[PDB]
């Protein structure tokens, strides 16, 4: 049930909808807005929830 | 505002220039449920809605929900 | 499926598309049959046409079998009622929900394929001359689709 | 509509929540679960949605 944390706005910039996905290895963690993410992996950060490495960011679509 | 009615069944709104194209609002589509205009087929009355033509051509007044479904091909 | 198809009936029963309507026919949840009004100002308009969906086993990775039990004249559709359509066989996606299915399948009664057909016979007729191709297709309505 | 979907389950199984977030190129479609994707990549199946080749299964977590 914490399916209920994908209707809440990005957890950094607060504006945007969590589309934006964290991928390392085989998972990924879907966070934080497809901008902030990108922003993150570009600076070089880590994962903020796993700590591990960011190797890709993709945008989100639910369907 | 029209309404569209998504694979998935979702329903999204969209703001819409009565002149705007068919060719657009796919893009538009596209922006927000991530479809490439290609894989997109509008239907409206049980038609289908040409690319070339326009809201205007087809009589979409405000409000009026539109259905999405796959491009297909009879054979 | 069944979990699936329930969804897709729940839906049916309360939010119908334009005109389609679809259910099982009778107890077996893996038999449905549907209907689909002709689309208005088509030669099919006024037509009630019936078709029958049988859900595979492993639905919906692979496609209902849908088939129109009603007559219905149209180069893309057979007399017996077969559809060659893609989205039936290789363009299938489990994505696709019987009312879209439905949706599409009015779809192609307005924008028929002559240059593929499986009805040779009445894609001619299409080409050639369309007043009486539109002629014939009223009259079937008429005759088998009331 | 976000809501509705966001929390729906499996669009394929309709048991399970959606996790398997289906990949191709800068973005993904999360629709199905992850056993479901799976087994669309398993049998070389296109993206449900979008129709583009699917270049990965993503298990996606939301806390
Ligand atoms: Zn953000
Ligand atoms: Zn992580
Ligand atoms: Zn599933
Ligand atoms: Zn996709």
């Amino acid at each position: 049930e914490d399916c209920q944390n994908l209707l809440k706005p990005c957890s950094l910039c607060e504006k945007r909808p969590r589309d934006g996905n964290i991928i390392h290895g085989r998972t990924g963690h879907l966070v934080t807005c497809f901008h902030c993410a990108r922003r993150l992996k570009k600076a070089g950060a880590s994962c903020p929830i796993c700590k591990k490495e960011i190797q890709l960011v993709i945008k989100v679509f639910i369907a | 505002q029209i309404f569209v009615k998504t694979l998935t069944g979702k329903t999204i709104t969209l703001e819409v220039e009565p002149s705007d194209t068919i060719e657009n609002v796919k893009a538009k589509i596209q922006d927000k449920e991530g479809i490439p205009p290609d894989q997109q087929r509008l239907i409206f009355a049980g038609k289908q809605l040409e690319d070339g033509r326009t809201l205007s051509d087809y009589n979409i007044q405000k409000e009026s929900t539109l259905h999405l479904v796959l491009r297909l091909r009879g054979g | 499926a069944l979990k699936r198809i329930h969804k897709e009936l729940n839906d049916l029963a309360r939010d119908p598309p334009a005109q389609c309507r679809a259910g099982p026919v009778g107890d077996d949840m893996f038999h449905w049959q549907a209907t689909i009004m002709g689309p208005n100002d088509s030669p099919y308009q006024g037509g009630v046409f019936f078709l029958t969906i049988h859900f595979p086993t492993d639905y919906p990775f692979k496609p209902p079998k849908v088939a129109f039990t009603t007559r219905i004249y149209h180069p893309n559709i057979n007399s017996n009622g077969s559809i060659k359509l893609d989205i039936l066989r290789s363009q299938w996606s489990p994505a696709l929900t019987i009312s879209k299915v439905l949706l599409s399948i009015c779809s192609l009664l307005c924008d028929p394929n002559p240059d593929d057909p499986l009805v040779p016979e009445i894609a001619r007729i299409y080409k050639t001359d369309r007043e009486k191709y539109n002629r014939i297709a009223r009259e079937w309505t008429q005759k088998y689709a009331m | 509509s976000l809501p509705l979907n966001a929390i729906e389950p499996c669009v394929i199984c309709q048991g399970r929540p959606k996790n398997g977030c289906i990949v191709h190129g800068k973005t993904g479609h999360l629709m199905a679960c992850f056993t479901c994707a799976k087994k669309l990549k398993k049998r070389n199946k296109p993206c449900p949605v979008c129709r583009q080749p699917i270049q990965m299964i993503v298990l996606t977590y939301f806390p």
